[PDB]
């Protein structure tokens, strides 16, 4: 999930926007 | 060092400035 | 006396902290 | 929405929670 990638990791921005709707 | 990690707050701004018009949805779990 | 309305960044904090474990979806266009 | 009750006008709390999950 987002914050798996993004908080436990580090995301790049395409795999953020791929949370919006 | 600095600090590269989106979390909580700071996870749903991000969230809300990429995303813009389209919207998201977001639960913090966990 | 304060601002009282509730837009943008604000707008989601608000949720995020008003709605807790429920989530929420974040919609600006509707 | 939420823009126009919550940004536009000002809501209470439980307009607010009904944008809720």
């Amino acid at each position: 999930g987002i914050v798996e990638q993004c908080c436990t990791s580090i995301c790049s921005l395409y795999q953020l926007e791929n949370y919006c709707n | 060092f600095v600090n590269q990690h989106l979390c909580g707050e700071h996870l749903v701004e991000a969230l809300y400035l990429v995303c813009g018009e389209r919207g998201f949805f977001y639960t913090p779990k966990t």
